[PDB]
């Protein structure tokens, strides 16, 4: 992906994190586990929701064909009518299919971005109090108990304290 | 999760709005449950504004930042319940919704102890106040015209799902010897639906 | 439709282990579109999520911080159920325990923890006191509306259930909440208003069930 | 002691297309195209259509003897006519401005 | 409408247009050097960046 | 002693829409739709129209 | 935003920087203040200007409706005419509205990108001669007077000198 | 570019790397040279190839004009026919030109992204065993012979070894 996180330096996703799209896995002396970053997650849900509704709604006004019939000596206008109706269908078929392709690409990249930013958010807190392992993980120099871990997820990790 | 108000009374047909203020604003993770007495909670609204399975259209939900609202567009008697909001694994404290209807005085009945119970060495005398509104009611026991203190317990039902009234029991408990020592057992009831106190009594043996 | 059927004793001695089971029908304990939770409720604490188990290419458990050191929630894929075990109980663990399914309803495939189905609840009392079945006494109608009832006295622990005429009589029935007496035993009354005319023809029997003592009693109530 | 960042995966086989890549497996997707129908002519919002069967609009309106079924038809939602109805003009001829009239009927 | 005692570069049946915008939503039938007609109620391009609270 | 990187803000209430988000407040925006007219029939480039009236 | 700078690790904008879209705030013993990075700013102005003109100009050739009238027995072609003209208006209304939405998203992200790149530009000069605080700021290990600050804004920050 | 690598912190491309779009330049005691990162490169070739074919193929179904003639008292429908055919040509001309513009922008950014990710890939292996110079280059603390260099290009750079 464009942002290098998903299926990049973070090799794979987690079956074990059920509760959100992005989050944290911690590991210390007390144990280990997954925790979803809800805010980053809810941001993503709001964006994708708005997108789908924007797509659906933009295609709201669109060509509706009507039945018109013509006799044996009105072939020209019958042909005109047919070419006209087919023409609009092809145009709207193109618009729909292309919008879906373009916005699918942007949706996948958007998730990649949200992961990258979450990783950097944590990196920028920890700074040189941890080893950046290069796989999505940070190994602490000090012991980091569950309250310490929570402060990382918080945005509250007190750097001068360690 | 902080809900407001902690309770309310409203008339049938009233528009009712309950609020939940959340520590963190997530529209997708906030839900509303309705819990009627003696039953499990039932999911009412999910993700701020989607109606739960089987939920009627008078119930709706909205979310703005950290503020979430549950609205009952037209209150029905059966909507007597406690309503809870929820984000993630946290529940609010609940809002009790009581119906507001007209004043109704209790029907009062007094029951002597059964002969069967008396053989066990105890006597229970029961006074029933049936189908009244509002909840505030005072019940006093008199035995041979003497007010009793500290030997009775009261229990009250929840609001009725059809007529929105309450019912109440007061139970006076004596030893068999004490019961047999007295004659006149009287239950005196004060309620704002009555013009003055109502007394029901019996004579032991009669 | 999914149903959740709870079982397990409602009485636990202090310091011992609470053990409940939720039996699932209409869904699989190991389903990828289910999460299996325990939640408790008490008049004091309100609603409290305790923990969960779920299968996603392997079993996972998460538990509430308040009970983490005492709690175990295990799936049984032979019997399609899941259990709650809560060690070293104290009076503060007295509550109604519910099992519930979450993650059946998801926003864009993400479990939001919305709990779409719940079990009926098991009331659990932490006490050293011992089980006692109720005595049932008639509240006899005397002399156009008559009231009659049943006094259900001196039982432990909660709850008792009362029906009338084996559930054929529901209209005008009031079964009161139990009161805890100074003896430390519970008592309640149930009852019913009926046309006084029907007293000479209709039979009225209250059916009393106290499952902790295995008591099932029927009492005829007459003038 | 460590903290790791990661993302959701599941057992999904749903696929979507993009400009640069086709058949990308994603954790969740939403189909927006209805592909199925019931194969029947139905009441539209309870209001039954006028089904002319073997009669044409001309046969109906002029009162072709074979089209007595439609002697007095109730209110309709829409009209259904075959491609080549056999009961058209029994006595051969023309219907002047036939198409302009059929258009008038759509209102 | 009647005569306005007036001059313009772009006329519609509802009134004239004096604008350097690339689009308008007055009326589809125009004459002169006109912006392009669209059915929109609102078309606003971002130039700057996301403004902060 | 420190150096910081940052960006512009102002008192603007102009809003724009995007695919993923609506009513985004931005520092600057440019309206491209003409909504108003003068409500009159006019000479077109001086040259007067033929107004047939009744 | 996609790039994580604007309303990301840089929490908010600056009312005090009036002279450009992106820039620097310095703080030392001599005092403090804002300075716009004009180049990054002028780059942004050129891109956005070109975008607006590209949008305006692409919508230059577009359907123009003409008045055509029809008698009482020409209802079919009158309808055809109406459906035809409405059809094109809806197509061009869609194109215009969708283009504005899509390009608004890209414009906001573009700014975010320019800020992220400006931040990295400075980071890549300073390297380990300053503490990356994690909020857009760099705290120097040495004293950095106004000429020192200017050399950072220059691209001329002499790393070996410190 | 959006990702800041191409014509950003990497000042210019390399005439001397002929064999791929992205890659490495190494410099040690044994000598120096260019080496293409084929995998990143082939990824880019597959994406761009698919894009072109997607573009070509989406424009496959499109309006085809037919000749229709009209007498001297059929001016209205002749005009209709003309407006109809021109209308569709302008629509498809817009679609084609806008698709090319939009996807050209995304293609250039895609390359920028691939470079940024290749740079980070290497950064994340080396960590603190090299000086990040800020121009695309990493100066090693230890001697890095040709096998050492190859292990960087591999993904196999054994960090604990140094
Ligand atoms: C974020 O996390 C910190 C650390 O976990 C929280 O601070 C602790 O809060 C708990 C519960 O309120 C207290 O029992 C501890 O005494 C606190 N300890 C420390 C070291 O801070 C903080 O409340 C959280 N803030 C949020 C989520 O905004
Ligand atoms: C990438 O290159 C490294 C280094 O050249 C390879 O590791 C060597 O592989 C050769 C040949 O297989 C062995 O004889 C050496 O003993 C290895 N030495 C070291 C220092 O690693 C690695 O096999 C290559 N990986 C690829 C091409 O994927
Ligand atoms: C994508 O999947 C479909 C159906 O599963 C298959 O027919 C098609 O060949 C695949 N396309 C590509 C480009 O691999
Ligand atoms: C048109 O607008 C310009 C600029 O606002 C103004 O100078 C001029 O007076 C207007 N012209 C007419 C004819 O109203
Ligand atoms: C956007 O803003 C307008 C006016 O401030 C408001 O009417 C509209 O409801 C808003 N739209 C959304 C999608 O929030
Ligand atoms: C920038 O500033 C430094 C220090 O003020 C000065 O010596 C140098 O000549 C300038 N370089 C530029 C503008 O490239």
């Amino acid at each position: 992906g464009l942002f290098g996180a998903i299926a990049g330096f973070i090799e794979g996703g987690w079956q074990g994190m059920v509760d959100g799209w992005y989050g944290y896995h911690h590991s210390n002396e007390q144990g280990s586990g997954y925790a979803a970053d809800k805010e980053s997650t809810q941001k993503a849900i709001d964006g994708v929701t708005n997108k789908v509704n924007s797509i659906i709604d933009k295609m709201n006004t669109q060509f509706e064909a009507v039945g018109r019939e013509f006799n044996n000596l009105e072939r020209r206008i019958e042909n005109l009518n047919k070419k006209m109706e087919d023409g609009f269908l092809d145009v709207w078929t193109y618009n729909a299919e292309l919008l879906v392709l373009m916005e699918n690409e942007r949706t996948l990249d958007f998730h990649d971005s949200n992961v990258k930013n979450l990783y950097d958010k944590v990196r920028l807190q920890l700074r040189d109090n941890a080893k950046e392992l290069g796989n999505g993980c940070f190994e602490f120099y000090h012991k980091c108990d569950n309250e310490c871990m929570e402060s990382v997820r918080n945005g509250t990790y007190d750097y001068p304290q360690y | 999760m902080t809900q407001s108000p902690s309770s309310l009374s409203a008339s049938v047909g009233d528009r009712v709005t309950i609020t939940c203020r959340t520590s963190q604003s997530l529209s997708s993770y906030t839900h509303w449950y309705q819990q009627k007495p003696g039953k499990a909670p039932k999911l009412l609204i999910y993700a701020a504004s989607s109606r739960g399975s089987g939920v009627p259209s008078r119930f709706s939900g909205s979310g703005s930042g950290t503020d979430f609202t549950l609205t009952i567009s037209s209150l029905q008697p059966e909507d007597f319940a406690t309503y809870y909001c929820q984000q993630s694994r946290t529940f609010g404290q609940g809002t009790k919704v009581e119906i507001k209807r007209t004043v109704a005085a209790p029907s009062v009945f007094i029951f002597p102890p059964s002969d069967e119970q008396l053989k066990s060495g105890t006597a229970s005398v029961v006074c029933l106040l049936n189908n009244f509104y509002p909840r505030e009611a005072k019940v006093q026991w008199k035995v041979d015209n003497a007010l009793q203190s500290g030997n009775s317990q009261e229990s009250v039902t929840e609001q009725d799902s059809k007529d929105s009234t309450y019912s109440l029991s007061s139970t006076l408990t004596l030893s068999k010897a004490d019961y047999e020592k007295h004659k006149v057992y009287a239950c005196e009831v004060t309620h704002q639906g009555l013009s003055s106190p109502v007394t029901k009594s019996f004579n032991r043996g009669e | 439709q999914v149903q959740l059927q709870q079982s397990g004793p409602g009485l636990v001695k202090p310091s011992q282990t609470l053990s409940l089971t939720c039996a699932i029908s209409g869904d699989s304990v190991s389903s990828y579109n289910a999460v299996w939770n325990w939640i408790r409720q008490s008049p004091s604490r309100g609603l409290e999520w305790l923990g969960r188990t779920y299968y996603r290419s392997g079993w996972y458990n998460d538990y509430a911080e308040s009970v983490k050191s005492r709690i175990t929630i295990n799936p049984d894929t032979s019997k399609n159920q899941f259990s709650l075990q809560l060690n070293s109980v104290t009076p503060e663990d007295t509550a109604v325990y519910y099992c519930a399914r979450s993650g059946h309803i998801t926003v864009f495939g993400v479990n939001v923890d919305a709990f779409d189905m719940w079990g009926q609840g098991t009331m659990v009392t932490v006490s050293s006191a011992s089980t006692k079945g109720p005595s049932v006494f008639p509240l006899a109608p005397s002399s156009g509306t008559a009231a009659l009832g049943c006094l259900v006295k001196d039982y432990f622990p909660e709850p008792v259930t009362v029906s009338w005429n084996s559930g054929a009589l529901t209209s005008g029935v009031h079964t009161f909440p139990a009161v805890l007496q100074s003896s430390g035993l519970y008592s309640l009354s149930s009852v019913v208003t009926v046309p006084s005319s029907s007293l000479g023809t209709q039979t009225y029997i209250c059916n009393v069930n106290h499952k902790p003592s295995n008591t099932k009693v029927d009492k005829k109530v007459e003038p | 002691d460590q903290i790791c960042i990661g993302y959701h995966a599941n057992n999904s086989t749903e696929q979507v297309d993009t400009i640069m890549e086709k058949n990308v497996t994603v954790t969740h997707a939403q189909d927006i195209l209805e592909k199925t129908h019931n194969g029947k002519l139905c009441d539209l919002d309870g209001v039954k259509p006028l089904i002319l069967r073997d009669c044409s609009v001309a046969g109906w309106l002029l009162g072709n003897p074979m089209c007595d079924e439609f002697i007095n038809v109730p209110e309709w939602s829409y009209i259904v006519e075959k491609a080549n109805p056999v009961n058209d003009l029994c006595y051969p001829g023309d219907f002047n401005d036939y198409e302009e009239l059929k258009h008038l009927l759509s209102r | 409408l009647e005569y306005g005692n007036c001059n313009t570069k772009c006329q519609t049946p509802m009134g004239a247009i004096n604008s350097s915008m690339p689009f308008h939503n007055i009326h589809p039938l125009t004459i002169g050097e006109c912006p392009k007609y669209v059915k929109s109620n609102r078309l606003v391009l971002a130039t700057g960046l996301r403004n902060s609270p």
